[PDB]
């Protein structure tokens, strides 16, 4: 590519280092999303460098496809396959119906597939929230926005502490652990699972401490029994209130036994015991999974 | 534990083994460079080691930069006065990919002793990205080493730091190390470090993981052993100085073995 072959249709989003347009290839008909990255005095943003290099390798049905990079002096365009909306807007549009269980189950299964593929290719996503999960009219859901992602090594080193939009942020990040790993993305997807079922955020804190306490009030304040080493973590305080763990059927009341089992394994405190995306695919919850079209017009 | 990604380790290793072949520089490129030599490249890589020390960069970042340089020079003829510009843009790109806090671009201009302007560095950054097609997530010696380390019984810091030191020495000398893949240099570096420090050998568990044996590693090991023996005399000395530091357990002060008995 390109550029002269693209016909911009409308602005669809924004945008730290730029803007996203819906556009169409005038010659092939292909509808695309064009992510414009503004250039310059530090040169190409490290977020753009990571998003592009990491997505070059990640070809999977549940990861948004980077089609091309249009690379010039003052502009950088990332050309992506077009997806019709994000999960957040889908949840809002499903306000009164709710999302049918077969769709929630289909979407979780696809997200786990997409994530396991990332992790098998040494990529942490590190910002899984419904806004970064895009859906099409054929029933696909895909991981998007890898600006915050990281290629990791085995075993992991210390990476950026900022990490993950607060509501979806794992307790080991909040407690300042020197290391975090693939488990952080599973924690996020567990929050998303609950959210698809309720259509409201599981842990909507307004600060790190508020976030932690909201988690503790739902899952119990973790001790050495539930999470070996927890009390030695940098930002753990002996003064933390010790909340009792809720009956888990009370966390997401409309969820069936298999659903609650999987959710509980995704929200395990101990990152070492938390379920992996790969193992989760084989969970009894998915025994009857299908891939239906969304019930609403997109 | 999860930090060692038990559920993905094997997939990752397999993936890296595929990518290293794809990301491999051309073995014979220096022959096709009219104006630059292995020796000039050695000066460059040794300078990059100093830069990484000055700015306290990850060793990973240094490995990446060298991969980017060697790949760039596999297709682009470069005059001697522009070699350091390629090197500097490569280290900038590697830092942005790999560092939590990469040095500012001005910091990169500063360490070139103002040979180049900020505009040149930034234009070279763009050019390197174009030539490499943004394919920056390359496997390094270090990415294999840290996986191999998990097979020690038990873990030994001198073994780890020494293996790293040896892998780092290989970055300096395109002849012969351009011949060998990162996974193979890491394997020879790990065996040689294990042998120097503990008298042990490349373990069976790593034959199982990698399919490499002492016989398949022999050529690289013979090269690396000689490099280790000759290291005090090499014209480039920044890695040796670097590895005297307590940070790396002073491993460059250890004496190489006189024979490998392989
Ligand atoms: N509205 C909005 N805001 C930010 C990003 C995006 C976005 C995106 C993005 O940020 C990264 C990759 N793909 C994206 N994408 C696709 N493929 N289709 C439609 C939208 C979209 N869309
Ligand atoms: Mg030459």
């Amino acid at each position: 590519g390109s550029m002269e072959n693209f016909q911009k249709v409308e602005k669809i989003g924004e945008g730290t280092y730029g803007v996203v347009y819906k556009a169409r290839n005038k010659l092939t008909g292909e509808v695309v999303a064009l992510k414009k990255i503004r250039l310059d005095t530090e040169g190409v943003p490290s977020t753009a460098i990571r998003e592009i290099s990491l997505l070059k390798e990640l070809n999977h049905p549940n990861i948004v496809k980077l089609l091309d990079v249009i690379h010039t002096e003052n502009k950088l365009y990332l050309v992506f396959e077009f997806l019709h909306q994000d999960l957040k807007k889908f949840m809002d549009a499903s306000a009164l119906t709710g999302i049918p269980l077969p769709l929630i189950k289909s979407y979780l299964f696809q997200l786990l597939q997409g994530l396991a593929f990332c992790h098998s290719h040494r990529v942490l996503h590190r910002d899984l929230k419904p806004q970064n999960l895009l859906i099409n009219t054929e029933g696909a859901i895909k991981l998007a926005d890898f600006g915050l992602a990281r290629a990791f090594g085995v075993p992991v080193r210390t990476y950026t502490h900022e990490v993950v939009t607060l509501w979806y942020r794992a307790p080991e990040i909040l407690l300042g652990c020197k290391y975090y790993s693939t488990a952080v993305d599973i924690w996020s997807l567990g929050c998303i699972f609950a959210e698809m079922v309720t259509r409201r955020a599981l842990f909507p804190g307004d600060s790190e401490i508020d976030q932690l306490f909201r988690i503790f009030r739902t899952l119990g304040t973790p001790d050495e029994v539930v999470w070996p080493g927890v009390t030695s973590m940098p930002d753990y305080k002996p003064s933390f209130p010790k909340w009792a763990r809720q009956d888990f059927s009370k966390v997401v009341p409309p969820l069936d036994e298999d659903g609650r089992s999987l959710l509980s394994q995704m929200l395990h405190y101990d990152p070492n015991k938390r379920i992996s995306a790969k193992a989760a695919l084989a969970h009894p919850f998915f025994q009857d999974v299908t891939k239906p079209v969304p019930h609403l017009r997109l | 534990s999860v930090n060692e990604v038990p559920d993905y380790h094997e997939d990752i290793h397999t993936y890296l083994r595929e990518m290293e072949v794809k990301c491999k520089p051309k073995v014979g490129y220096m022959k096709k460079q009219p104006d630059i030599t292995n020796s000039m490249r050695a000066i460059l890589v040794d300078w990059l080691v100093e830069v990484g020390e000055e700015y306290k960069l990850q060793n990973e970042t240094l490995h990446l930069a060298v991969n980017y340089i060697d790949r760039f020079l596999s297709s682009m003829s470069v005059l001697r006065g522009k070699l350091q510009l390629v090197g500097t843009a490569a280290m900038l790109l590697a830092s942005k990919f790999e560092e939590i806090y990469p040095p500012e671009v001005a910091e990169f201009v500063y360490i070139t002793d103002d040979t180049y302007t900020k505009k040149q560095v930034l234009r070279m950054e763009h050019l390197v990205l174009k030539v490499l097609a943004f394919d920056l997530a390359a496997p390094t010696i270090n990415q294999f080493l840290t996986q191999y380390f998990l097979h020690q019984q038990p873990a030994n810091c001198k073994v780890e730091s020494l293996a790293m030191f040896l892998g780092e020495l290989s970055l300096i000398d395109a002849d012969p190390y351009l011949k060998y893949l990162p996974s193979v240099i890491a394997a020879a570096a790990f065996h040689l470090a294990l042998y120097t420090v503990t008298g042990q050998s490349w373990p069976e568990s790593l034959v199982q993981k990698t399919g490499y044996t002492l016989e398949t590693l022999k050529p690289c090991l013979l090269d690396l052993h000689q490099t280790y023996l000759r290291a005090p005399q090499h014209a480039q000395q920044s890695i040796r100085e670097k590895y005297k530091n307590s940070k790396y357990h002073g491993v460059s002060l250890l004496n190489p073995p006189e024979t490998l008995n392989v």
